[PDB]
């Protein structure tokens, strides 16, 4: 129950925020071109 | 060569305008590398950002 809930929580959070980080990595360089080293 | 939308003519006889001229898509990256170098030297990246 303890390791159960902990690992379930960790996996769910990991998946959710992996998706969110993928989306943010997709949409970063457009909205913040001053950081893109492609343009530097 | 055959085209369904374009026609070839003499520039002085046609007196074409900018919209009468035909448009195509050109690949940037070979030019964009040199442009990146030149802009990184000259110190004007806003223009590069707009153009890119």
């Amino acid at each position: 129950s303890v390791k159960f809930m902990d690992q379930k929580r960790s996996g769910e959070e990991t998946v959710y925020f992996k998706k969110e980080d993928e989306a943010l990595l997709r949409n970063l360089l457009a909205n913040h071109p001053e950081y893109d080293p492609k343009y530097s | 060569p055959w085209t369904t939308d374009t026609t070839f003519d003499d520039i002085i006889l046609s007196q074409p305008s900018k919209e009468d001229f035909a448009k195509f898509t050109k690949e940037a990256p070979l030019f964009l590398r040199f442009l990146k170098l030149v802009t990184d030297v000259e110190g004007r990246q806003e223009a590069f950002i707009q153009f890119a």
